[PDB]
């Protein structure tokens, strides 16, 4: 996962 | 009151941890992604192969129409929707209800893994990032506003059960030893200075900006040790030449192919441990949180006869800088503490065992032009  | 919180999460560092949470009247419930890389609120509000269950305004009663759209983009994958706003709580949390931002996703692109368990995610960044603007008040900030609550949460994430988000304070009973703080340089992503790194006790002896290129995050939401170029090769050539004994399968070093080992027979002596130095509260003092393999070697399903033990490198390459993912974040309970600005760490009461070493934080050490580590 690699979340702005 | 914290008790009411412990274990009130979900889920691994590889799909991300959740909390659940309910919007709007009647409360509808959904599965929230703790991501501290992010500043929006947003859940799913439209139908999607990897969503057992959204978000319908239609049937929420206290459900407003802000009239405006929004989409926010992140390292990877991405989502549209229309804001809102509407009554959210946490069940296993404060005992309060807060009327926030929401963003109903319509639309989005690799955003929603399968079988995650998660149909929204929860920004807890600073309204600074938040899309499109910084006047769309953040959850935690509306939540602070509202209520009573204390302006600071932690993490206590637990690989391979589950993890607590202690909104509001510090559970004594999450963590041992002292908790030790790194100041939140910039309010914007939770940034904070690494100042210096040690593999095995040997030092990188890189330029510490590096480190920092073009900055350092903690992200919940990143599952890797997500590390600039320069400083990714350093740390890999260290870490080859270290386990330079073992035979690993191409692309392993690159996070993609997987590697096993016996039932058992994991030769975790001959990975490294990994110190990351972080800025501390006062002048030329660091502290160190240190990494053991059992935290960077993810544990992954063996594709085809599921009997040995299988994992991926959990450490990667990034071009936006340094991001503390959930796979460091495990080992430890970190403070999230907005009301001080800074970040604090401690080893965690479910950290991961190791025979002869332990992950550990540690200090005082003297570091002399710690400011020159931070980028500009």
């Amino acid at each position: 996962l690699m979340x702005v | 009151s914290f008790v009411e919180m412990v274990d009130n999460l979900r889920g691994k560092s590889g799909q991300g941890y959740y909390v659940e949470m309910t919007v709007g009247s009647p409360p509808q419930t959904l599965n929230i992604l703790v991501d501290t890389g992010s500043s929006n609120f947003a859940v799913g509000a439209a139908p999607h192969p990897f969503l057992h269950r959204y978000y319908q305004r239609q049937l929420s009663s206290t459900y407003r129409d802000l009239r405006k759209g929004v989409y926010v983009p992140y390292t990877q994958g991405k989502w549209e929707g229309e804001l809102g706003t509407d009554l959210v709580s946490i069940p296993h949390g404060p005992n309060v209800t807060v009327r926030a931002n929401i963003a109903a996703i319509t639309e989005s692109d690799k955003f929603f893994i399968n079988g995650s368990n998660w149909e929204g995610i929860l920004g807890l960044a600073y309204a600074e990032i938040a899309r499109p603007d910084d006047s769309l008040e953040p959850f935690f900030d509306s939540l602070v506003k509202q209520t009573h609550v204390p302006n600071l949460f932690s993490l206590q994430l637990c690989g391979a059960v589950g993890g607590s988000m202690i909104i509001g304070g510090i559970d004594h009973s999450l963590y041992t030893g002292s908790l030790w703080y790194t100041p939140i340089r910039r309010e914007w992503y939770y940034e904070v200075i690494i100042v210096r790194v040690e593999i095995n006790g040997q030092d990188l002896k890189m330029d510490c900006k590096e480190y920092n290129y073009d900055k350092s995050i903690v992200d919940s939401g990143t599952t890797n040790l997500r590390l600039p170029k320069k400083v990714f090769e350093a740390a890999v050539k260290s870490i080859k030449a270290a386990s330079s004994t073992e035979k690993f399968p191409d692309g392993f070093w690159l996070g993609e192919q997987l590697v096993c080992w016996q039932a058992g027979t994991t030769p975790w002596n001959i990975f490294p441990v990994i110190s990351l130095y972080l800025m501390g509260e006062v002048t030329n003092q660091s502290f160190r949180i240190t990494i053991l393999p059992q935290q960077y070697l993810r544990p992954v399903e063996d594709v085809a006869t599921s009997q040995d033990d299988c994992y991926k490198f959990a450490i990667s390459q990034s071009s936006t800088g340094t991001v503390m993912g959930a796979v460091i974040m495990e080992g430890f309970y970190v403070v999230f503490d907005r009301a001080r600005k800074r970040i604090g760490f401690a080893v965690s009461a479910c950290h991961v065992h190791d025979e002869f070493r332990t992950a550990a934080v540690e200090g005082p050490f003297v570091t002399l032009d710690m400011e020159d580590c931070g980028y500009n």
